[PDB]
């Protein structure tokens, strides 16, 4: 809108076209990652990780 | 006795009509020829519907319709059009000078090559139409002139109808009966002026029509007449053969559409399939009206039993698609993978996820998730088109921070910025317009608004804009 | 003065039938299309179910083509596709319409069990159906010829009766029938006629019904419907953001059943039209209207036909009727509950450190639950550069905000509540303390009012935003200022168990120990010589202290002597504040006692003293019980040493009755009651023996030899002090456990002769489990019991609430002592305390007037009566307050949490309710049921009857069932004949007379006749005494008040008898009634007045009448309460509390009435 778009001019930002919808943990609990599993779809390229 | 379940008071209700024997169709049928026909040959002897068909086929040539919105054919091509039409212009153009006692017999035949025309069905309704239209304007002033005497004047209808039958035109009656002495003669003097004034659309539908208001009413009292028979006739037919419309719908049961649906749009199809129908070409009419009635179930399907309607092409194009893993379910001893029914298939392939998808079904809100408990499915949608309280807060101190900062600035360079922006204004301005409004035109503006920017850029100032930034 | 015209606040409300035109104002345009969007770009096809046209924009401010985007162009309508670019919401709001083809029934009046339809047009129900289905002709404006008007005919007859009647007759079928019949209706000509036709003829048969029908049709005229509404031509559709359609995850969608329906609707009346414009045969299109008829029905309400089931899904599809319904109830959604922002709940714990006017609250939880005024404080000083920038500070969890949120915490309580909330204080405000951990901590005094244990119960917190709820919060709900029950004066903040274990310890003497006979200038130096061990902390000890009283003229007299008390005593008389005697604490302190103390307390020196010295009790409670080092061991349970042999002799005599029944000198029958009365009293000797042992054997020296008093074994101090455990739980431990019983209930021969301290062994065990079992079921149940009680009580009750100040009636119940059969089962007192005097009492001797007329009478007032030996004092009551639509604050009583009389505005109903129903779970014909059996005025089982009339009677006639009763008065006229059936033995003498209400058989007697027979002191008597049985013989406390009130509400309506303004015999408020003939007995007519007769309705059945339908319509069948009201086209006007709560305004009780009062008299005014 207005002075949103006023401020992007005055900061120069280059406001993404991606939200956010990363995998957070959970507020409150702490603990340590002993384990992580990856699947995927049979035919889309596994990423680096994976 | 009724148990309700309308399935039910419909059953009883066709269950009493008789199957047709196999003459007995045949009857029906002949009778729908006679019907038909009849209205086909009363339109045939009106002068208006043969002048207006000329005139429509001169407006053909002329460019301002097409062929196809006149004529559905002839019995019978554009250039063997071009000269059936030349024929029947023909006709007319003898018909018409001989209205000097040989006439009839050619105008006979003017209704025959008339009736060589197949009209489009819509063409052939403004026809009918037009004439029953013709016969409502008739009745005005039959009315008219029935009520301003009987009514008003105070005649008896009993001695109306006596100088009325055979002219009901001319003032034979008018003029020459309201000297006969009668209780109701003298009387008719006050009316006068009302009845010898309206006689005139009278004596000019005679013009209009080309026919005496004698047979305006005969002609289309026998089409009246024919349409009554044929609707009669096909009505008929129909509720005899209702058992196979039923006999039919219970293939269909589980498609997404209910008995009764079912059983009703399949006797919209019977409906057609009688209306449609030609006994002279030997077919039966119970297999030539089951294709019908499954028409118009699988058609009707198709199109309204979605909450997400589809069209056709895409729902054959589903069905085929799951087919193809009936063939290779245990052929590939899990299922087929989400790829390979692609390559079965003659499109590109990757369209698979796309219409596996829309296919789908919402679920029923309503629908119980646990403990049996009144929780249930759509209680726990939350509404992400709202905006939270925490944002709103923060909107609303935008407003001040920049109401601040613009406040803060030149005032005409507050105005510069106010105006290349929406700020508390409507819509936002081309720098062109910018500088109209300023007068001061041009690049010029641009200059102010960078430096402009620059100043509210480095701080006092951007340190509270630049909290904003999350 | 224009009133106004756009939203003003409103009030009251309407509900009627709808005009096909009226249905058409809300329609800002017709669905034509089942489709709802378009498969892909999954804009709303229009025109819709779903569309952006007849409803509104699918995002704010933006046109649906997607030409106008900007929210300067508002209210365009675009050229393209005209939509109005305004916010989405009113997608939420914006109405529609379907203009059915054929005419439709309305299932809502043709279902309902007065069938309206039907009664409206004197037709019956099976009637018109039938017709309705077209399997029958039904005449319309017969004219004369050969028919009824409302006659019915079959095919053969209409053709016939045609073939001879031409015009002048006239009959239909289907829907459009039954829409010409209710038009062609006129109510006018019927009144007219119906008038006539009731004055004529005399037979109850014909004019009842006939009276009832004329009343029904003049009540249906003044309206305003007209009978074709109850026939549908136009269908109004649910806004679409109301049923909708929107995604989820998977691209997978999900929509309400009500898309289903709708569809369906539209889809069979659009193939109706088709089938009318294609010259369909009958037999088809009527076909199409009875699925048209049933397609309506199932959309509006399902389940009065076929239940159509949804897309797929066996499950049958929910409609507007279950959409309003709901279920789990009689819930509507107010009623049930409702999720609530700022709040939270958590895992309780102890925190004995607590004055009682705070709580623990978690760190994490405060700062949650403040978030907003954290913000808002932050950048109030400047920490914060905005909002925004507070928000990162928080969620920072930057060191800064804490002290912040110190500030915001300070004057700022909090609600707490646990979960079975069932009186009142089941809410209580604190101030929250913020407490490291995730756990609340609860002041250990309040754990009786909430009835919360310690081991997991949660509770839930609550923050009061608005400024009103601080306030409120503070000065009503605050812990401090409910002190007492609103059941009974008496304390609700007694101390528990470690507590009162301590001062009992404290405050207990033995027969000698170290300090023993000394003398101390006072209580301090007594302390001072306990603490360094030279004196026990109990030991009989002369000592100087200085009592004061207050007994001058609110002034403190100091008195100093030597008190013959224990150090201990001496030491907590530190903690008694100023003009309470030494006596309150030189006695041993038991639970009792020192609840006693504190309303002492409370009645002397006001709150504030009382607050502070209950913490201190608590605070030397929990320390000296810690000092005691109190324990629980296995030797601490004495098993009588005489109870092997007691088992033995008990045994022996078993089989003395066991050889007799070998010998056949007793039958089986008599020999089970004798071997289980050997038994039962054997139970009892080992009792008796255990508590001896237990209690007093404690045999210790002093100086001389010996002495004995009563012990310091702990589980004994425990049990005594009133700390925990009970004769029979100890009982339980040391002697033998009970009998035992099967499933049946045949209580089993051979008891327990184990106890826990001993091992039970397998038999004991397994027998001892039904026990068990029965005991957690039937409590389990009880709850649930108790629960809807206090539902029909409240519901009963209500907008009850305290309205005026003083009525002013010298009218009241006469108080006595209920003195049962022994001495005095409850006293005078009580009774009368707290209560107001209906008139002025006399000494023995009189022209003396001690109390005043009315004077609230507190507890000097009822001493002074106590010094005096006045046996009666008439008390005015609830029941009998002239005050109509609720009770003057002077006629009710002081009763409340503080001591003062009732405030004007409190809802005393609703407390009543609740006071009755708390103890619910506590009470075991008799029990709970009674109660409830009580408040439904339900006739007993076998009954007795009262002499209809005084007089001589005598019996006549004979044997036909009932062989009757002839009763003789002495100056009347005979004729009251009762029939009394002869198989029922009789009391009443033959040769003698009987006042009315007298004994004319024996065995329970129904209210209400006692009402009838007696009358209605007579009836609140019997009831508040015997409810009052139920909850005493339990050892509950409540106050006559409360089921005074209730009574209130169960005797409201009366049956008239005489006439000269109203009906016959119409059931009707007295309050309306009395109303009318005190203002009938002046002016109008010089008096025409009319009599009455009281009725007892019953509480389930007394809840049923209630003038506003929002109301109704939340506890009863909804169903029919807004149908039944839609015809009448009844106006609520709110007034009560349920429907300002439904429709989320101020309550009109509380702080809310001074508001709702200043309304009510606004309305009706200039
Ligand atoms: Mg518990
Ligand atoms: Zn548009
Ligand atoms: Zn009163």
């Amino acid at each position: 809108t207005p002075e949103e778009k006023l401020l992007r001019a005055i900061f120069g930002e280059k406001a993404s076209d991606v939200k956010d919808s990363s995998l957070r943990v959970p507020n409150g609990v702490s603990g340590t990652v002993i384990d992580v599993q990856v699947f995927t779809r049979d035919g889309v390229e596994k990423d680096k990780r994976a | 006795g009724r148990t309700t379940d309308p399935v039910r008071m419909y059953m009883r209700e066709m269950g009493t009509v008789e199957l047709l024997t196999r003459e007995g169709e045949i009857d029906i049928a002949k009778r729908i020829e006679d019907g038909i026909n009849q209205v086909q040959c009363s339109v045939a002897e009106y002068p208006e519907a043969i002048t207006y068909l000329l005139e429509q086929y001169d407006r053909v040539e002329a460019e301002e319709a097409r062929l196809s919105d006149l004529i559905t054919g002839f019995v019978d091509d554009p250039e063997l059009a071009r000269e059936k039409f030349a024929e029947l212009r023909a006709q007319y153009v003898v018909t018409r000078d001989t209205i000097k006692a040989t006439a009839q017999e050619e105008i006979l035949k003017l209704s025959e090559v008339f009736k060589q025309f197949r009209l489009v069905p819509k063409q052939f309704d403004y026809l009918v139409n037009s004439m029953r239209v013709m016969m409502d304007r008739v009745r005005t002033q039959e009315r008219l002139i029935m009520k301003l005497c009987v009514e008003q004047c105070k005649m008896p209808k009993k001695n109306f109808i006596t100088l009325f039958t055979g002219n009901e035109t001319s003032d034979t009656w008018f003029n020459a009966a309201i000297a006969m002495n009668k209780p109701w003669s003298e009387k008719l003097h006050d009316v006068s002026e009302e009845v010898h004034r309206a006689l005139q659309k009278l004596q000019q539908i005679e013009e209009e029509t080309g026919l005496t208001i004698e047979q305006v009413k005969d002609i289309n009292r026998r089409m009246s007449i024919g349409e009554a028979k044929a609707r009669r006739a096909k009505k008929e037919m129909v509720e005899a053969n209702l058992r196979l419309v039923i006999s039919i719908a219970k293939k269909y049961t589980n498609r997404g559409l209910q008995f009764l649906d079912l059983i009703q749009e399949g006797n919209i199809g019977l409906m057609k399939a009688v209306d449609k129908f030609e006994y002279r070409r030997g077919y039966k009419f119970s297999t030539y009206a089951t294709w019908w009635i499954r028409q118009a179930i699988t058609r009707s399907i198709a199109d309204q039993a979605r909450t997400i309607r589809i069209p056709v092409h895409m729902i054959e194009t589903i069905n085929k698609l799951n087919r193809i893993s009936r063939q290779m379910l245990q052929e590939m001893g899990r299922e087929p993978t989400p790829e390979e029914l692609a390559e079965r298939m003659l499109m590109p392939e990757d369209k698979i996820r796309k219409v596996l998808k829309i296919a789908k079904e919402p679920i029923s809100m309503e629908t119980p998730i646990g403990d049996d408990e009144d929780s249930h499915l759509g209680d726990f949608i939350e509404d992400t088109t709202l905006e939270l309280p925490l944002d709103s807060a923060t909107t609303e101190s935008l407003r001040a921070a920049t109401h601040d900062v613009l406040a803060g600035l030149t005032a005409r360079e507050a105005k510069v910025l106010r105006m290349r922006f929406g700020i508390d204004m409507n819509t936002d301005y081309t720098l062109e317009e910018v500088g109209k409004q300023f007068d001061v035109t041009r690049e010029r503006i641009r200059q102010i608004e960078a430096k402009a920017l620059r100043k509210l850029r480095h701080p006092s100032r951007s340190e509270v804009l630049r909290s904003f930034l999350d | 003065l224009k009133a106004q015209t756009k939203t003003e606040e409103f009030d009251a409300i309407k509900i009627a039938l709808a005009s096909p035109d009226m249905i058409r104002s809300w329609s800002f345009g017709e669905v034509k299309k089942p489709e709802t969007i378009n498969y892909r770009t999954f804009k709303p096809e229009r025109d819709g179910l779903f569309c952006a046209r007849i409803f509104g924009p699918v995002k704010d401010y933006e046109c649906l083509c997607g030409k106008y985007k900007r929210l300067k162009h508002r209210g365009v309508i675009c050229e393209k596709c005209g939509v109005e670019v305004t916010q989405t919401k009113v997608r939420r709001e914006r109405m529609g319409h379907i203009e059915l083809a054929s005419p439709t029934a309305h299932i809502w009046f043709l279902k309902s069990l007065p069938s309206r339809i039907g009664l409206l047009l004197d037709m019956p129900l099976r009637d018109i159906e039938r017709v309705l289905y077209f399997e029958s002709y039904v005449v319309i404006e017969g004219g004369m010829t050969n028919l009824e008007r409302q006659q019915i005919l079959t095919e053969e007859q209409y053709l016939d009766a045609l073939e001879e009647f031409g015009d002048e007759f006239d009959a239909k079928m289907g829907a459009e029938a039954i829409q010409a019949l209710l038009k062609s209706m006129d109510l006018e000509q019927e009144c007219e006629q119906l008038r006539e036709e009731l004055n004529e003829t005399n037979s109850e048969t014909k004019r009842k019904k006939l009276t009832k029908r004329i009343k029904l049709l003049e009540a249906f005229v003044q309206s305003g419907n007209k009978p074709e509404w109850m026939i549908l031509t136009v269908l109004p559709v649910l806004p679409p953001d109301l049923r909708p359609l929107v995604p989820l995850d998977g691209g997978r969608f999900a929509t309400s059943d009500l898309n289903d329906l709708y569809r369906r609707v539209i889809n069979r009346n659009n193939r109706l039209k088709r089938l009318l414009d294609l010259a369909a045969p009958d037999i088809i299109v009527r076909n199409e209207k009875r699925m048209l008829q049933e397609a309506v029905d199932a959309l509006l309400d399902n389940g009065r036909r076929g239940r159509a089931i949804t897309g797929s899904n066996k499950r049958p599809l929910k409609s507007l009727a279950d959409m309003i319904k709901g279920k789990q109830g009689r819930f509507r959604q107010n009623l049930l509950g409702k999720r609530v922002d700022y709040s939270g709940r958590s895992v309780i714990t102890v925190g004995p450190y607590l004055r009682l006017h705070q709580c623990g609250l978690p760190k994490k939880m405060a700062l949650e639950l403040f978030k907003p005024f954290i913000y808002g404080k932050l950048e109030l000083r400047g920490l914060a550069t905005t909002i925004k920038a507070a928000k990162k500070m928080v969620e920072r969890e930057e060191a800064v905000v804490w002290d912040i949120l110190d500030e915001v915490i300070r004057e700022h309580p909090v609600l707490l509540n646990r979960a079975p909330t069932l009186h009142r204080l089941g809410i209580q405000a604190f101030e929250p303390v913020l407490i490291e951990g995730k756990a609340i901590q609860l002041h250990p005094l309040v754990c009786a009012a909430y009835n919360a244990d310690f081991d997991g119960d949660q509770m839930a917190v609550h923050v009061p935003l608005t400024l009103e709820a601080q306030l409120e919060a503070r000065a009503l709900m605050m812990s401090t200022n409910n002190i007492l029950s609103p059941a009974n004066g008496e304390p609700i903040i007694v101390p528990s168990q470690d507590v009162v274990l301590g001062l009992y310890y404290m405050t207990r003497d033995c027969v000698n120990a170290k300090g023993e006979g000394m003398v101390l200038t006072g209580p301090k130096e007594a302390e001072r010589l306990y603490r360094s061990g030279l004196a026990s902390l109990h030991a009989r000890v002369k000592v100087r202290i200085t009592e004061y009283e207050k007994d001058a003229n609110g002034e403190l007299v100091a008195k100093t002597s030597l008190k013959d008390t224990t150090v201990g005593r001496a030491i907590l008389w530190m903690i008694v504040p100023k003009g309470l005697p030494y006596s309150i604490v030189n006695q041993a302190l038991g639970k009792k006692a020192i609840s006693k103390m504190l309303n002492t307390c409370y009645r002397i020196l006001g709150l504030k003293p009382t607050v502070i010295f209950a913490d201190q009790i608590m605070y030397t409670g929990f320390a000296y019980a810690a000092r005691s080092g109190a324990s629980v061991g296995i030797d601490d349970m004495v098993i009588p040493e005489k109870k092997h042999e007691i088992i033995s002799e008990a045994e022996a005599e078993v089989a003395e009755i066991q050889e007799q029944f070998q010998s056949g000198l007793v039958t089986a029958g008599e020999r089970y009651n004798k071997v289980i009365d050997i038994w039962a009293a054997a139970n009892d000797r080992v009792s008796k023996a255990m508590m001896d042992n237990l209690q007093t054997e404690t045999v210790i020296n002093r100086d001389g030899q010996e002495e004995k008093q009563v012990s310091f074994n702990s589980i004994y101090m425990m049990a005594d002090s009133g700390a925990r455990g009970s004769a029979a739980q100890i009982r339980q431990l040391a002697g033998m456990r009970g009998l035992m019983a099967k499933p049946d209930g045949s209580i089993i021969e051979t008891p327990i002769t184990a106890n826990f301290r001993e091992g039970l062994n397998v038999l004991q065990y397994f027998i001892s489990t039904h026990g068990a079992r029965k005991g957690l079921a039937d409590t389990a149940l009880k709850t649930a019991n108790s629960g809807y009680l206090t539902r029909r009580l409240v519901d009963v009750a209500q907008d009850l609430v305290v309205t005026e100040d003083d009525c002013g009636t010298h009218e009241g119940i006469m108080m006595t002592p209920v003195i049962e059969g022994g001495d005095v089962k409850e006293p005078l007192r009580d009774r009368v305390l707290g209560r107001v005097t209906a008139e002025d009492v006399l000494k023995p001797g009189t022209a003396d007037i001690l109390v005043p007329r009315n004077t609230l009478l507190h507890e000097q007032w009822c001493d002074l009566l106590e010094e005096n030996s006045v046996d009666a004092v008439k008390v005015r009551s609830v029941v009998s307050c002239d005050t109509d639509f609720g009770v003057c604050a002077h006629c009710y009583g002081r009763d409340l949490a503080r001591g003062h009389i009732i405030n004007k505005g409190e809802a005393i109903g609703v407390i009543a309710a609740q006071s009755i129903g708390e103890p619910g779970t506590q009470l075991t014909t008799g029990g709970l049921p009674r109660v409830a059996d009580l408040f439904e005025a339900r006739r007993p089982k076998e009954p007795a009857i009262l002499a209809e009339i005084s007089g001589i009677v005598s019996f006549g006639k004979e044997t036909k069932g009932k062989r009757r009763l002839v009763i003789t008065p002495v100056d009347g006229s005979d004729p009251y004949e009762e029939m009394i059936p002869k198989w029922r033995q009789l009391n009443v003498f033959e040769g003698e007379r009987v006042e009315r209400g007298d004994v004319i058989s024996d065995g329970p007697e129904a209210p209400h006749d006692i009402l009838r027979l007696r009358g209605v002191h007579a009836v609140t008597r019997y009831i508040v005494n015997e409810v009052q049985d139920v909850y005493r013989l339990q050892g509950v406390k409540i106050n006559d008040k409360h089921i005074e009130v209730i009574v209130r509400q169960m005797l409201r309506k009366a049956t008239i008898v005489n006439a000269g303004s109203s009906d016959f015999l119409e059931g009707e408020q007295v309050e309306y009634s009395r109303v009318k003939i005190a203002n009938r007995e002046l002016e109008a007519n010089g008096k025409v007045g009319a009599t009455y007769s009281r009725d007892l309705l019953g509480i389930t059945k007394a809840s049923l009448a209630t003038e506003s339908f929002i109301s109704a319509a939340s506890f009863q069948e909804t169903t029919r309460v807004l149908t039944e009201a839609a015809v009448a086209g009844k106006r609520d006007e709110l007034r009560g509390l349920k429907e300002n709560v439904i429709v989320g305004r101020l309550i009109p009780a509380g702080t809310g009435y001074a508001y709702h009062q200043d309304r009510m008299r606004r309305r009706a005014a200039g």
